[PDB]
């Protein structure tokens, strides 16, 4: 694999592990979800231009799709949660235990 | 390779403007000359307060119907295949579901801003 | 002397802008204020001599003070007037604004706007008609003419 | 035409690294000169590393980007 | 778990794009049209557990096609022994390996 | 080897992606993901992928507009942090710089297998294809046969996206 | 040899914003029944320099509760941007050769609105905030149907390539073919250019000097300078798509000179309409183009998919 | 004015006409004269690129015609 | 027939924009199944050579397979510069 593979992978697990650390706002978070789907594409279309595989050539639009409707799906709930805080803190999601 | 000269080029005249903008006149800079400007009198809260979005759905939407401009924009390569009444078909019923999403926003007055 | 061939011309060039390119803010406080619209319009369109209102303080070279300052209103004009950046000038217009006029005995009433702010014409009347305005507009014209910084900056 | 003279550059292309490896590689221990890495026998496509690999970084810079950067 | 209504209806919904050997548009081929070609066709109904030992083959000439490891190493290795013999200078690469040659239609 | 364009145009992208990673002021995040989008865009075109660059730049580049407006409405937090302006923040953001760093330095010069397998440089140009036809884009009709392959891909993408409408207009509503 | 094209195309267009200016503040003021500049030279040939200069030696000011870093970048990225949708206009022949032009006009004309995002919030006053979201709700009304309009006109192109469609009206303008679609085009370019009556952001009445309220001196010249470049370049877009000047590439001065005629119109158009229209409000503006345009557009994007294979009219390229 | 307008309209004018014939000047100046050619597609750019070879000059522009066949 | 009438005069009266869009959408969905020229489109697109094509080995049973470009046999353009 070359290096530009490698530095694509790397991006991913930077977007992967900054969703899971947890800060304060929850749009912080949206936004590593949205860097994952922008990783995810970049490597789907590098593999999918350098093989040739010319059907393949839709499937990253159509993962661009759903990576909107994730995202205004995200975007809607911090609505309603700001609505009851007047703040996207994660911290006032903790009515409910385990 | 020539537009990424061209890139450059633009960003180093912006970036000199700017330069010359800032080192060539005589700077007179005091604490009430550089306070925030609200028409004469000082400004009562601060400006990073929470400022309401009244057309909140309508930017929510507006997310869909963008990604939708991406799925008909191969639009004119595909007039050129051989099966066009499967095409036109498949054209058709992307805009028809792209205006009944809009009517469905429409009727149950999703498109009104808040008040 | 080359050099002080070359900041002489400098000085005229940068004068020569400065003064054709004349930015009154957007400001008005009392009867004076209708002169100054009559200022710019059709008639002796002031827009002809480069003259433009711009509302902001920081897209603004000078200050018009067309009407009576009174003592609730001077933080504001002086807090509009430190906003400008610099070179700025002042143009006093009215009986009002030059030493108060009609009301230079009231409680309520600064006693002209140089104790405020200082100013560079004082264009008297009550109101000022819109061509001795012009005037004084071309007055401070001609003043900002004889301006010589780059001269005086060479001589230090 | 095209087909033609492209088969015969290519062929002369692989040709010349061959007898450039043949040199380069003389006292390396138990290098195979020419050796596929495929185990089938058939006529494979180089991969443009194959062809200018030995060359200089203006040709190889042509060969990869000439066409996109073409403006 | 999988209901292969494909298979009993014929309606093929996605095994059009599953492989890159199967009816581009324009007759494009993939880069590896003939690796995978051999080695789908080696493999057809043997089974899972058959395939993967008696068409190893086929699938490894495939990967090497993919991802053309084998041909990076042999590059390099090629390479590195021609820095090292100009290095210490007994090597002279030819002409037309610099810029010299006369290129031909 | 060759200008080094790909490999610092990943490099960038990486960048910004540990600058949004670092969780900072929202308005920074996303201009971090915005730098992202067009280096991302820019790795493509340097693939022959003009098209899926240039729709990718352009879907973020509203998509952050949204968020930047979302962000001003309920994300304010009234002294905004920027990379500098917090020991956490800045401190991801230089364990990301140095872990990236560190990662080329052991793929580059040497050649260390990290997760997967292994790399040892030698510019993305190696891999290309030299096929010479066509008087068409390759990218571009693969695209394009999404309206008549791609069927039932245009079936679940639109119901799909209009069960969003429905979907955010049904959150939303409250009461 | 391609460094003196780059600055053959930069240097000449801002000469023209400097002159449009003088040209703007001549015609508003004639059709207000008054002169405008004709004293800072003959004609007022000179006030555009005196403007210049005044601005380039005025005192920048760095406001005390703003980001610096935004706050000095937006105005750099507003200008390059606009300086950087010129490359690839056939005038008959670009400076940048690009497949999919109309797409790259579409991202960088969709990149320059973070400009005056980033300027408004980083200035940290409260009308710079909200001429900043007042930028959001205006990009957010008329993106959609800027794109889809863009789509239904180039499928009688049958490409992306702005110089293609030089080739498409050989005959006859496509103007002739889809007016419907050109109004509702010309309407969307007012919007995007933050013109009158769609001129929100800068709210002068409304918001005294809207995103830009704390920018003085060099920085607020370069926004002004990036507004008028962009409604050149608009409108030489238009003139290209709708108003196709017939190319002989033995005499491209031909073309070149048809071309520069038909930008002026449409840009002395863009003048004459802000000297006869109230400014409209902005959520009236978010339901003109969502409400109105976007219907008609949906329909006609639809009309124009099926007449070329109703006709057999379809468009040669790939 | 109304005639005093037209100054300012011809010097904005004069100054959108320099960039259009400046580039078809440049072209024509480092393409030979001939016009520079346009290369959308590979196969354009695969005719380019064999022109520049069977130059002999390693440039594209300059055409050889049948004064090379013996 | 009369319901349909005042709710499509009520329709032009208040929303003109939306009885032409739906007009006009209506007009894009029918008329292309009724056109003859849906097909000559087809066959325009049929007759683009995109790639190159490939000769068949003639196997000496092959009459309809010209031997020639410039033969008789094989599929013929006529139809499309009369059109
Ligand atoms: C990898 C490492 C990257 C290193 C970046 C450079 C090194 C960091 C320092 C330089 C930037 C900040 C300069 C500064 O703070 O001067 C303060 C200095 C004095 O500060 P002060 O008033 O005493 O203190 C005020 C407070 O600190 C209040 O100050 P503040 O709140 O304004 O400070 C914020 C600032 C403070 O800095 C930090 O927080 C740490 C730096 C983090 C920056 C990296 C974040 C990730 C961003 C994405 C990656 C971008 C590419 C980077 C890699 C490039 C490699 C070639 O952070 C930034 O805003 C940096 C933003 C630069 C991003 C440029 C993106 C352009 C987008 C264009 C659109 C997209 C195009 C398509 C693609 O003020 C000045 O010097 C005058 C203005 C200086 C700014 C000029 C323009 C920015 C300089 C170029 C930046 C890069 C542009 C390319
Ligand atoms: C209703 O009142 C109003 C008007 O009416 C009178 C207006 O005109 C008006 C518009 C503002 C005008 C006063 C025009 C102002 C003129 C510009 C700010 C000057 C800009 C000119 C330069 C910055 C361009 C650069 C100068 C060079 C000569 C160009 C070449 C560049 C080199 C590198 C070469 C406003 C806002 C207004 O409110
Ligand atoms: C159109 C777009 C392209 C333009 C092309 C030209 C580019 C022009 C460059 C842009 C900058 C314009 C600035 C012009 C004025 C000079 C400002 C500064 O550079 O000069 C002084 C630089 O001097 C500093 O004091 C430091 C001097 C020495 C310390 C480090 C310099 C080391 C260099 C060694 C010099 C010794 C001789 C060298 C011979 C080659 C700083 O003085 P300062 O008051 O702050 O700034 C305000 C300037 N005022 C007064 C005019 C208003
Ligand atoms: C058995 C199920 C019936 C009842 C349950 C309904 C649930 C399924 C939803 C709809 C089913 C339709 C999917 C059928 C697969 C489509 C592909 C196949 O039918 O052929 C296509 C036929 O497509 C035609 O356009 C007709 C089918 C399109 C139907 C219109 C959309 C209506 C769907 C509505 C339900 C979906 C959810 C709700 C959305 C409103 C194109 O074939 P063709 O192009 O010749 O040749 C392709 C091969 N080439 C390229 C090598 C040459
Ligand atoms: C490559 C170039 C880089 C720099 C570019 C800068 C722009 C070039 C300089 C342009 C200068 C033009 C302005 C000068 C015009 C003067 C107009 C003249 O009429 O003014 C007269 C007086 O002229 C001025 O005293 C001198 C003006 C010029 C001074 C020398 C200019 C030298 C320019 C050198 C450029 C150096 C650039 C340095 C940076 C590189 C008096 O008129 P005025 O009294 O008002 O009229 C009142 C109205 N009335 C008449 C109807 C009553
Ligand atoms: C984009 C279009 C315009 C681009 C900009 C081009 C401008 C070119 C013309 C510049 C004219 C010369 C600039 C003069 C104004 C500079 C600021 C100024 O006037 O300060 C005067 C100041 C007065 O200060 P002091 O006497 O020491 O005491 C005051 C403290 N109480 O004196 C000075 O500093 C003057 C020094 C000489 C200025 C240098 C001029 C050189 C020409 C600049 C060309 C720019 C090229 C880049
Ligand atoms: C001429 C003398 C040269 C001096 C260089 C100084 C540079 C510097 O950073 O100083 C900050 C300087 C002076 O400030 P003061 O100290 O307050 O006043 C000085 C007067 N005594 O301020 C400035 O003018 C900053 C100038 C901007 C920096 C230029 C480079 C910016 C690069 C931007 C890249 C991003 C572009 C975005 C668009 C591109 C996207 C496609
Ligand atoms: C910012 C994003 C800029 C987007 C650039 C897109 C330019 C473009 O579309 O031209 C495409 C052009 C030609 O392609 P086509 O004509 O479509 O077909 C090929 C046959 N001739 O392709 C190219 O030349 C690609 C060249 C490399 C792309 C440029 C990448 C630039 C990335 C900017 C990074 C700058 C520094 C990083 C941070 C910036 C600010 C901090
Ligand atoms: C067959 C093809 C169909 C698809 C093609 C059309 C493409 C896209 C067109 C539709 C896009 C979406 C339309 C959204 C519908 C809006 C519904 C709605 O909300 O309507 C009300 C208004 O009521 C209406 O719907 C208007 C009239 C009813 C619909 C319009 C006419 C329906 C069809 C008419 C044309 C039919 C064919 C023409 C026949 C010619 C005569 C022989 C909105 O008004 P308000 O916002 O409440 O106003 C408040 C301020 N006063
Ligand atoms: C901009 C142009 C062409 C004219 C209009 C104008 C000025 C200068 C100043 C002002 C102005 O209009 C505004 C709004 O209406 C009044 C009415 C006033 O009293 C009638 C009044 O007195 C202070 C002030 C104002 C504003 C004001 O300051 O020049
Ligand atoms: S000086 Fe006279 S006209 Fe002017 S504001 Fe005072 S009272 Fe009114």
């Amino acid at each position: 694999m070359p290096l530009v593979y490698m530095n694509i992978i790397m991006a991913f697990a930077i977007a992967l592990a900054g969703l899971l650390m947890y800060r304060s706002h929850l749009m912080s978070s949206l936004l590593c979800l949205e860097g994952m789907m922008l990783s995810l594409f970049i490597m789907s279309t590098l593999i999918i231009l350098n093989t040739h595989f010319t059907l393949a050539n839709m499937m990253p639009i159509i993962l661009l799709v759903f990576a909107a409707c994730e995202a205004a799906l995200g975007l809607s709930l911090l609505v309603m949660v700001s609505n009851t805080y007047g703040t996207d803190y994660v911290q006032n999601l903790n009515l409910l235990q385990c | 390779m020539n537009i990424m000269l061209t890139l450059l080029t633009n960003v180093t005249l912006a970036s000199l403007l700017v330069l010359i903008a800032f080192w060539l006149p005589q700077l007179n800079a005091y604490s009430e000359k550089t306070s925030p400007y609200e028409c004469g009198f000082d400004p009562m809260g601060s400006a990073r307060l929470p400022f309401s979005m009244k057309f909140f759905l309508v930017a929510i939407t507006f997310l869909l119907f963008d990604l939708e401009i991406a799925l008909l924009l191969p639009l004119p390569w595909a007039s050129q295949t051989n099966n066009l009444k499967t095409m036109l078909t498949m054209a058709l019923f992307l805009l028809i579901l792209l205006a009944a999403s809009l009517a469905y926003e429409w009727t149950q007055k999703g498109l009104e801003w808040a008040e | 002397s080359r050099g002080e061939y070359v900041v002489a011309k400098l000085d005229d060039l940068v004068n020569w802008a400065r003064r054709s390119s004349l930015w009154p803010m957007t400001f008005g406080l009392a009867c004076c204020a209708v002169e100054m619209m009559h200022m710019a319009a059709p008639r002796y369109d002031m827009d002809r001599f480069g003259v433009v209102f711009r509302a902001s303080p920081r897209q603004s070279d000078v200050m018009i003070v067309a009407g009576t300052l009174t003592n609730k209103m001077a933080p504001a004009l002086r807090k509009v007037y430190d906003q400008m950046p610099e070179p700025r000038y002042v143009v006093s217009m009215g009986s009002c604004a030059n030493g108060g006029g009609y009301y230079h005995y009231s409680y309520s009433v600064v006693r002209g706007c140089d104790r405020i702010v200082p100013v560079d014409i004082y264009v008297p009347g009550c109101p000022p008609t819109a061509e001795a305005l012009l005037y004084g507009i071309l007055q401070l014209q001609r003043k900002i003419k004889r301006e010589k910084r780059l001269r005086i900056w060479y001589r230090r | 035409l095209f087909q033609a003279e492209k088969d015969r550059r290519v062929l002369q292309m692989l040709r010349e690294n061959l007898e450039e490896e043949a040199i380069i590689m003389k006292d390396v221990p138990d290098w195979k000169v020419g050796e596929s890495v495929f185990h089938t026998t058939r006529w494979v496509t180089p991969m443009m590393g194959e062809l200018y690999g030995l060359r200089t970084n203006e040709e190889i810079l042509s060969a990869t980007y000439g066409f996109i950067w073409y403006t | 778990p999988f209901f292969d209504v494909q298979k009993r209806l014929g309606l093929d919904l996605d095994r059009w794009m599953t492989i890159q050997s199967a009816e581009q548009p324009h007759k494009i081929p993939g880069r590896c049209h003939a690796f995978e070609k051999e080695w789908i066709e080696c493999a057809h109904g043997i089974g899972g557990i058959r395939a993967e030992k008696e068409c190893k083959i086929e699938f490894d000439d495939f990967v090497e096609c993919l991802l053309r490891q084998k041909t990076m190493k042999r590059l390099s290795a090629i390479k590195r022994q021609r820095d090292k013999l100009i290095k210490e200078g007994k090597y002279t690469p030819p002409p037309h390996h610099l810029g010299k040659e006369d290129p031909r239609p | 080897m060759t200008m080094y364009i790909a490999f610092i145009l990943s490099t960038i992208f990486v960048i910004g992606f540990v600058g949004f990673s670092s969780k900072p002021s929202p308005i920074y995040g996303g201009l971090g993901l915005i730098v992202s989008g067009g280096v991302g865009c820019g790795i493509v075109l340097n693939f022959g992928g003009s098209f899926l660059g240039l729709m990718v730049f352009l879907i973020y580049l509203g998509g952050m507009l949204v968020v930047f407006g979302y962000t001003t409405a309920m994300a304010t937090e009234m002294y905004p942090e920027v990379w500098v302006s917090n020991k956490t923040v800045f401190g991801a953001f230089v364990s990301g710089l140095m872990m990236e760093f560190c990662m080329v330095y052991y793929a580059l010069k040497e050649e260390e297998v990290e997760i997967i397998f292994k790399f040892n440089g030698l510019g993305d140009w190696v891999i290309y294809d030299t096929g010479d036809s066509g008087f068409f884009s390759e990218e571009a009709m693969g695209i394009a046969a999404l309206y008549s392959y791609g069927t039932w891909l245009v079936i679940v993408t639109g119901w799909s996206l209009l069960i969003g409408v429905v979907v955010i207009m049904e959150i939303t509503r409250g009461n | 040899m391609f460094m003196i094209n780059i600055l053959s195309l930069i240097i000449p267009i801002l000469l023209a914003v400097a002159f449009l200016t003088l040209v703007e503040r001549k015609v508003l003021g004639y059709m207000q029944l008054r002169k405008g500049p004709n004293v800072v030279g003959p004609y007022g040939l000179l006030q555009p320099i005196a403007d210049a200069l005044k601005l380039f030696t005025k005192e920048p000011l760095r406001p005390a509760t703003s980001s610096i870093s935004m706050f000095i970048i937006a105005p750099i990225l507003a200008l390059s941007l606009a300086l950087t949708m010129w490359v690839p206009l056939p005038m008959p022949y670009p400076l940048i050769n690009m497949n999919l032009g109309v797409l790259f006009m579409l991202a960088m004309s969709s990149l320059a609105v973070y400009s005056i995002l980033w300027s408004g919030w980083a200035s940290n006053s409260k009308y710079a905030l909200i001429g900043a979201l007042r930028a959001v709700a205006q990009t957010i009304s008329y993106e959609v149907t800027l794109a889809i309009i863009l789509l239904s006109v180039l499928l009688m192109n049958g490409s992306y390539t702005l110089s293609t469609l030089i080739t498409t009206q050989e005959h006859i303008w496509m103007i002739f073919t889809s007016w419907p679609l050109a109004m509702m085009w010309f309407i969307s370019t007012l919007a995007e250019t933050n013109r009158a009556p769609f001129d929100l952001t800068e709210g002068e009445s409304e918001l005294v000097s809207g995103f830009n309220v704390e920018y003085a001196a060099g920085p607020f010249a370069m926004f002004f300078m990036a507004e008028y470049a962009n409604i050149i370049m608009m409108n030489a877009f238009t003139a290209i798509l709708f108003l196709g000047a017939s190319h002989d590439p033995h005499t491209p001065e031909l073309y070149t000179i048809n071309f520069v005629l038909k930008t002026l119109a449409l840009t002395i158009t863009f003048l004459w309409i802000r000297a006869s229209y109230p400014r409209f409000r902005y959520d009236q503006l978010m339901h003109l183009l969502w409400k109105s345009f976007l219907p008609l557009t949906l329909a006609l994007c639809m009309w124009h998919i099926s007449l070329p294979i109703m006709t057999a009219s379809i468009p040669p390229q790939s | 004015m109304w005639f005093e307008i037209l100054p300012g309209i011809a010097v904005m004018a004069a100054c959108l006409f320099i960039p259009g014939m400046a580039t078809a000047h440049i072209h024509k100046f480092t393409n030979g004269g001939k016009e520079k050619r346009v290369a959308h597609f590979s196969y354009q750019w695969n005719l380019m690129e064999r022109d520049r070879r069977i130059s002999g000059v390693n440039r594209y522009h300059v055409t050889k015609g049948l004064e090379n066949i013996d | 027939a009369g319901r349909i009438a005042s709710f499509l005069k009520n329709a032009w009266a208040k929303e003109p924009v939306l009885v032409a869009s739906f007009a006009i959408g209506g007009l894009a969905i029918i008329l292309p199944s009724l056109s003859p020229y849906t097909n000559y489109a087809i066959r325009i697109n049929r007759a683009t050579p995109y790639n190159y094509p490939v000769p068949l080995r003639d196997d000496g049973n092959m009459p309809d397979v010209p031997s020639h470009p410039q033969d008789p046999q094989g599929p013929s353009l006529e139809w499309l510069k009369n059109l």
